């Protein structure tokens, strides 16, 4: 297995959409049929609902290559079917050290409130147990990349799991692949994920922030575009070096700003550069969920990094793969079934 | 390394209410791409976009199509022919109903139509009927959204329900050109597009729908089997 | 074909 | 010794599309009729024999013909005794037809 | 109405209703949910929710509530993701099994009938 | 033009009034109808299953097409009809001169042989694939006429031979990349050196070359192009055995040891296309008929 | 459909507008004729009209030309047609109307490949008529029906639901092919 | 392209006036009328 | 690979008639019928 | 409404090591869709796929193409002709280097081409030259990978490299056809695609690649 692989922390499951907060418009709770009318009225956080950390594997492995998952499963009825599906798919689970006391597929959410329903975790899912000791030895030994749907950051100890893996990141040579795509609580504000998580927000390498997760995650209002407003170009941002200057970090090769399948910036030690993109899924409105942007986009950069491992800080080597990723991500969005909707 | 693909609109004239024109440009396209894009876009624009129109007209106290009415200068067949050119807008698949109930010596135009909530007319002066004497004129109409030219049977007689073989043509004309860029050794080319629509849609929207219908069509192959 | 005609044994 | 062994024997590729248009155009039957008539002396006698054999076929097993075109049946029977697979009665199918009728150009 | 009424058993308790659900005495497992407007895969969850809500006659009360409608209801449950179900036998001051992910409706029969 | 040589096209209105009784067979036997009156009633209402029968009893039943002003023996010919949509009979263009039929408005009468013997006669004696020669002197009766003839002539028209291809004389002692050594700029556009036919067709599809643009094609066969007493224009001979011979239209590189395989033909893609068409037609008919 | 210069025709196919050749302004062609018909019947007068029609359609003018205009000048019709074409190409900036290397012709494109046909093609706006000999007045079909009182044959034509007649030359063809059953059953059965 | 000259009077014999113009250039009134002599004996032949 | 002649000239009207006669005598009237169908399609295309 | 769009393959036959034939059927398509789809997909298939092939060759001690060397039964022009139809599978961008440095009076095949791991030979039975003398030969190849309709000018005349200007075809012929059916009120249609391929690409990967490369061009109209 020569290809630097991508460890996959967070949790282990399928079909887990992240951030939830007010979209462009609302939809009704009367007769639904296909209630996903917000495949064309979301707010870019759901204008690209991706997939989990193990579903990304199928997106790349379809073309071919070597991708795997690290973490644990439940054990019981939900946990053993976890073993069926994650082994029906194309990922690795040979490094499992499950617990045997919680309930699988159930976070369990008793109470911790002064009233009604303000409640927090108790003993989470039987698969959500990764700690400083439950850490796998392998992780960053046959790998140089690492995906994180940052759901591991609402969890207090899933953090220290990965930062004790920073010493696993530097025991051998490796790098992290944080595809941020922040779920609901990390999608909150600037100070929320600048200091409260501290470590993931500034220690990463081939990272994947999004402009929205730099928009509220920095200048809440003044940095509205920088070029746009001239002929007919959508107001995304002109986010570049001076707008990552708050939050860059070192010991990397090249990081990637995602912003969904929209404007993407790459970051080298010689040259920044900038690319663009779009959000798109109307073709037949009854055949879509605008799904697996996190899957399709991320896999594409991984694919090119594998076939041509001489990427490095090359203008054209990365700029195409970004453009390839931009076209890859939108394609997987509007496919009927994700299972067939993984690039082949 | 050299330039990035750019496309823009360079001209847009509104010749009339129901006639719009738009020219577009693409930028550094390498060889072979321009011809494929141009021919695919022309075919899609000519035969993929859908536009709603009136399909069946029902009249009261009229024997047949080729009949005359007192107080009206226009024969019934003339009224059907004039009614086929009314242009409408909608975005929901399905037939709807409409009516027109007007008094006598007025002069009836396209603004006298009564429409469902999601359907609107674009021109508001298209002549549809001329009236001279006071007679109460009531006509019912059916609206449909299909693709391409469709021909219907004369069934569903009632007193009279004349079906007009409405043409579902929102794009009046399409043209394109593939120029040269002179990029030294590398051979690039500049592609110009040109779309004339009838006001049901507009350029940069007919182009959008035409691109999306094509990317519909090309899609099954991406899935395995 | 109206010259001789078939017999078939 | 003669150096033309394979230059005259190299297989012509791209022939798959020039294998089908023969089969719906009636080319296989036309090219089989002449091969059956390649040894006959008088063609009228051959035609009369075929007609008599088809008449016997209609008589013995009446309640099958009307679709099978017993003349095609006897032609296929005669062509099937020396290799030349020639499916029964030269019957044509519609492998891809979720519909009743082809447009036929 | 009368003979053709509102065809929805789940009324998606959002007000004091759902608040007093964790503040009540019962004898059978209940379910509530936190979904959104777009609702990701949680509608695929909501398909199986309303089906079993109808299926279980008087015992199980399987309901839901929207998050982005009132952002409080988003953070109120430490809701980090979309699938936010709750196998809840009465827990006025105790724990419950918060079901998440995406689960086929036949398996969710077994667990609720083999455990809880 | 899409019809095969052994096929014609009948309108849906004509066919139902000629094979009516065979359709009555098809309805009665298949137990989709009970009585003669019931079957005829089903026929008269244009039921969608009627055409399935009048697409099923016509396959293999020849029909005699007859041109109303009959002139010669080939004025009446048998054909395998197929159902077409419209009101006109589609006829093959090659047999038109056999019928002496134009398309400015003409009428053709159809007849149906009922007897099994008559069907055998029509299929085995009056089909336009065993009547390809006229009885006058024995000359072909179905040959490519005006439009096909023009297409084939344009295909096999060649390049521009002499002063129509070069403005200035090629003697013109210049452009030699001249110096004391052969180490200079080496473009030598010359002509393409395609491996075989299909390489040439592929390169033509990319619009790299035009139809009449000349090219060199290697030959791995014997001599086929019609030559004559002729003369080799210029045969170069190196101090080592190379035998560089240049004829009027082909080049031969022999030697003093062995392997005289360097035969190169100057040609255009049109001639290659025609030869490939004929060759693959033969090798496809041979293998289709086992 | 027939023209005014003896160029008759039978409609063979009807194509969708996206499947027909278009000029260099994108307008689809409305009718396609066979060029070979001109050298045979030797009616060049259509071509002139063709070209001239184009000019009218691009200038909102109609021409009423008396015949034999070659008395004022030599090749006066050529001057008229070419001058009108140039004026139409200059007043409305359509440089394809009068190409000053093969006047009256232009290079049209392919409606199903987006490729230009290799040689320039003559285009125009001729006046085409529709003729009374319609196909629905010429179809026929008869399995059985009325027979004549005496001869006991199908009556005649289409009004009486008759059958097509075979006689003389037709029989001579059937005897030539050596088919006896076919000839027999067209006289007895 | 060329010349249509020397049409024939119906009762044999040639006509003195020669048709010295093409069909592209256009016949004159007298030349066109002369060409009608051979036009009639083209349809009194297809019917005979 | 068949037994044919590689033409390198203009196949005019009288050359087409000669070619059909030679293909008939060398292959028969069953092989020629398929050639004529192919030449008709290729002639119409070009 | 019913029977959403899909593609299905019935015939898929690999004849030889460097021949590949496939045929594909589409789903119920409305009137007119089949023509446009066939035309667009054929135009994409003919040339859109990047093809990897040699472009140059550096022969040592040869000043002109008509300078056949003793011990090699193929002339230098014939050496280039042989090193024109070699089939390579890759995902390269740009170029690389190669060499042929052997000395044996024996046959030479494609295995002699020293290649980086991301370029792999498709066949092993292809012939290059015929050595019959104990002589040393050196030909420094130069691979490249461009698109379908790429036009390249001769360059690099200093070192005596001989251009081997190639086709960059993975495809060899495409044939599209349509079928149509009428149930009395619906004109359902069907597409048929026939693809040949060189061998460095399975003729089903062509279906995916020639559709992705067309969607990539059609997407920026939504930007």
């Amino acid at each position: 297995g020569w290809p630097p692989l991508v460890c996959c922390f967070g949790a282990a499951q399928h079909a887990f959409v992240p951030s939830g907060r007010p979209a462009n418009r609302l939809i009704d709770h009367q007769i639904h049929e296909a209630l996903k009318e917000a495949l064309w009225a979301p707010d870019k956080f759901i204008r690209a609902p991706g997939g989990s950390a193990g579903g990304v594997a199928i997106a790349l492995a379809s073309l071919g290559g070597r991708v795997a998952f690290m973490g644990k499963l439940g054990n019981d009825d939900y946990g053993q079917t976890m073993l069926y599906y994650l082994n029906v798919k194309s990922v690795q689970t040979r490094s499992v050290c499950v617990d045997d006391k919680r309930w699988t597929a159930m976070s369990q959410m008793k109470i911790a409130k002064r009233g009604a329903l303000r409640a927090t975790t108790v003993k989470p899912c039987a698969e959500d147990s990764l700690s400083k000791s439950e850490i796998n030895i392998d992780v960053l030994k046959e790998a140089k990349m690492f995906y994180l749907n940052t759901s591991s950051l609402v969890d207090a100890n899933m953090r220290k799991t990965t930062m004790r893996a920073l010493k696993i990141s530097k025991k051998l040579g490796s790098v992290i692949f944080y595809d941020l795509n922040l779920p609901l609580p990390l999608w909150k504000s600037g100070e929320e994920t600048k200091s409260l998580i501290q470590q993931v927000w500034s220690l990463a390498d081939v990272i994947e922030v999004t402009k929205q997760e730099l928009e509220f995650l920095c200048g809440m209002n003044p940095p509205e575009e920088f070029d746009t407003k001239k002929n007919q170009r959508f107001k995304f941002e002109h986010y570049e070096a001076d707008i990552i200057a708050p939050l860059w970090h070192e010991n990397l090769k090249v990081l990637f700003v995602t912003n969904g399948t929209s404007k993407i910036h790459y970051y080298t030690k010689e040259h920044n550069g900038a690319v663009l993109g779009v959000e798109d899924a109307p073709m037949s409105p009854f055949t879509q969920d605008m799904s697996a942007s996190g899957d399709g986009l991320v896999a594409a950069l991984m694919r090119m990094l594998a076939v041509q491992p001489h990427l490095i800080t090359d203008k054209e080597y990365l700029e195409r793969s970004v453009k390839y990723a931009i076209n890859c991500g939108v394609i997987e969005q509007w496919i009927v079934t994700r299972q067939q909707g993984y690039p082949p | 390394s050299t330039q990035t693909l750019q496309w823009k609109c360079v001209e847009s004239r509104t010749d009339s209410k129901c006639l719009h024109y738009g020219r577009f440009i693409l930028s550094p396209l390498m060889k072979g791409q321009a011809d494929t894009i141009g021919i695919a876009m022309r075919r899609a624009l000519l035969g993929e976009i859908e536009g709603t129109c009136i399909t069946r007209a029902k009249s009261e106290k009229i024997p047949h199509e080729y009949s005359t009415i007192l107080g009206i200068q226009e024969s019934v067949h003339e009224i059907l022919m004039n009614l086929k050119e009314i242009v409408l807008r909608s975005n929901l698949y399905g037939t709807c109903e409409a009516s027109i109930c007007v008094r006598g010596p007025r002069g009836v135009t396209a603004q006298d139509i009564i429409l469902p909530p999601y359907v609107e007319i674009v021109d508001n002066t298209q002549h549809i009927a001329s009236l001279t004497e006071p007679i109460d004129l009531c006509i019912g109409l059916q609206l449909e959204r299909n693709r391409g030219y469709h021909i219907k049977a004369p069934n569903n007689f009632q007193d009279g329900s004349f079906p007009i073989d409405a043409l579902f043509m929102p794009v009046r004309n399409v043209n394109h050109s593939i120029h040269s860029y002179g990029n030294g050794n590398e051979k690039q080319e500049i592609l110009f597009l040109e779309i004339w629509t009838n006001g049901s849609l507009t350029p940069k929207e007919a182009l959008y729908e035409a691109s999306r219908n094509l990317i519909d069509l090309l899609i099954p192959f991406l899935h395995a089997e | 074909t109206g010259f001789k005609g078939f017999v078939h044994h | 010794k003669d150096v033309f062994m394979e230059a005259k024997l190299e297989r012509v590729p791209f022939l798959e599309e020039q294998m089908r248009k023969v089969n719906e155009g009636g080319g296989v039957m036309a090219g089989d009729i002449d091969r059956l008539m390649k040894s006959e002396d008088n063609r009228f006698a051959f035609v009369n024999e075929i007609a008599a054999e088809a008449t016997a076929y209609v008589n013995n097993n009446r309640d099958e013909y009307g679709h099978k075109k017993a003349i095609h049946h006897v032609l296929s029977n005669r062509m099937n005794d020396a290799g030349f697979a020639r499916p029964e009665a030269y019957l044509e199918t519609e492998p891809f037809s979720p519909g009743p009728t082809y447009l036929k150009e | 109405a009368k003979h053709v009424r509102e065809d929805y058993l789940v009324k998606k308790l959002s007000a004091n209703e759902i608040t007093e659900l964790v503040r009540g005495e019962r004898n059978v497992p209940l379910i509530i949910d936190f979904y959104a407007t777009w609702c990701g895969p949680c509608i695929l969850m909501a398909q199986e929710l309303e089906m079993l809500a109808v299926e279980y006659e008087k015992n199980a009360m399987i309901v839901k509530v929207d998050t982005d409608d009132e952002y409080e209801f988003a953070r109120d449950m430490q809701v980090r993701g979309l699938p936010t179900l709750y196998f809840i036998s009465p827990d006025p001051n105790k724990d419950a099994i918060r079901t998440e992910g995406l689960i086929p409706i036949q398996m969710m029969r077994d667990i609720l009938d083999n455990d809880m | 033009p899409s019809l095969s040589l052994h096929r014609c096209g009948l309108p849906r209105e004509i066919a139902i009034e000629l094979f009516q009784t065979f359709v009555i067979r098809g309805l009665i036997r298949q137990h989709l109808a009970s009585n003669i009156g019931v079957a005829k009633r089903k026929i008269r209402e244009k039921e969608p299953i009627v055409w399935k029968i009048l697409q099923e009893v016509m396959q293999g039943h020849p029909v005699l097409l007859n041109r109303a002003p009959t002139l010669h023996r080939l004025g009446i010919q048998a054909f395998q009809p197929i159902l077409v949509e419209g009101r006109a009979i589609c006829l093959h263009p090659l047999v038109c001169k056999g019928f002496n039929a134009d398309f400015d408005g003409d009428q053709m009468a159809v007849h149906v042989p009922l007897s099994l013997e008559a069907q055998a006669e029509a299929r085995l004696l009056m089909f336009s694939h065993m009547n390809l020669l006229s009885p006058a002197i024995g000359d072909p009766i179905s040959v490519p006429t005006q439009d096909m003839l023009i297409g084939l002539y344009i295909l096999t028209s060649g390049n521009r031979r002499g002063i129509c291809a070069n403005r200035y004389n090629p003697w013109n002692h210049k452009t030699y990349q001249n110096e004391r050594i052969d180490d200079t700029n080496y473009k030598s556009m010359k002509e393409p050196f395609f491996c075989n036919f299909y390489d040439a067709i592929g390169a033509y599809r990319q619009k790299r070359i035009h139809l009449d643009s000349p090219l060199w094609l290697r030959w791995q066969l014997d001599q086929r192009i019609i030559a004559s007493k002729e003369a080799p224009i210029e045969v170069h001979y190196e101090s080592l055995g190379t035998y560089h011979e240049i004829y009027a239209h082909y080049l031969i590189i022999r030697s003093v040891k062995k392997e005289i395989i360097d035969i190169y033909i100057r040609t255009t893609v049109g001639h290659i296309s025609l030869y490939r068409e004929i060759e693959e037609a033969i090798q496809g008919f041979y293998q289709a008929c086992s | 459909v027939a023209g005014r210069h003896g160029n008759k025709g039978i409609i063979s196919r009807i194509l969708l507008r996206q499947d027909m050749p278009y000029l260099q302004d994108g307008r689809p062609v409305d009718m396609i004729f066979n060029p070979l018909g001109v050298p045979s019947r030797m009616n060049v007068g259509q071509i002139f009209e063709c070209s001239l029609g184009l000019a009218g359609s691009l200038l909102d003018r109609h021409y009423r030309i008396a015949p034999f205009d070659e008395r004022y000048e030599q090749e006066a019709s050529r001057k008229l047609v070419f001058s009108e074409l140039y004026e139409a190409s200059k007043q409305t900036a359509n440089p394809w109307v009068f190409e000053p290397e093969y006047p009256g012709k232009s290079r049209i494109f392919d409606g199903r490949t987006g490729d230009p046909f290799e040689q320039p093609v003559i285009i125009g706006n001729p006046y085409i008529l529709k003729l009374i000999h319609q196909v629905d007045d010429k179809i026929h079909g008869r399995s059985s029906g009325h027979y004549a009182l005496v001869t006991q044959q199908p009556l005649r034509g289409r009004a009486k639901q008759g059958g097509q007649r075979v006689g003389e030359m037709e029989v001579w063809a059937l005897e030539g092919f050596g088919v006896a059953h076919i000839l027999q059953e067209m006289l007895t059965y | 392209v060329g010349m249509r000259g020397l049409m024939s009077d119906p009762q044999g014999q040639m006509i003195d006036l020669p048709i010295q113009s093409n069909l592209r250039e256009g016949l004159s009134l007298t030349e066109y009328i002369i060409s009608c002599y051979g036009a009639r004996k083209g349809v009194v032949d297809t019917a005979v | 690979r068949a037994n044919l002649v590689f033409h390198n000239k203009a196949i005019d009207g009288t050359a087409m008639k000669r070619l059909i006669s030679r293909l008939i005598d060398h292959f028969g009237m069953a092989y020629t019928s398929h050639i004529l169908d192919q030449l008709k399609t290729l002639g119409f295309q070009q």
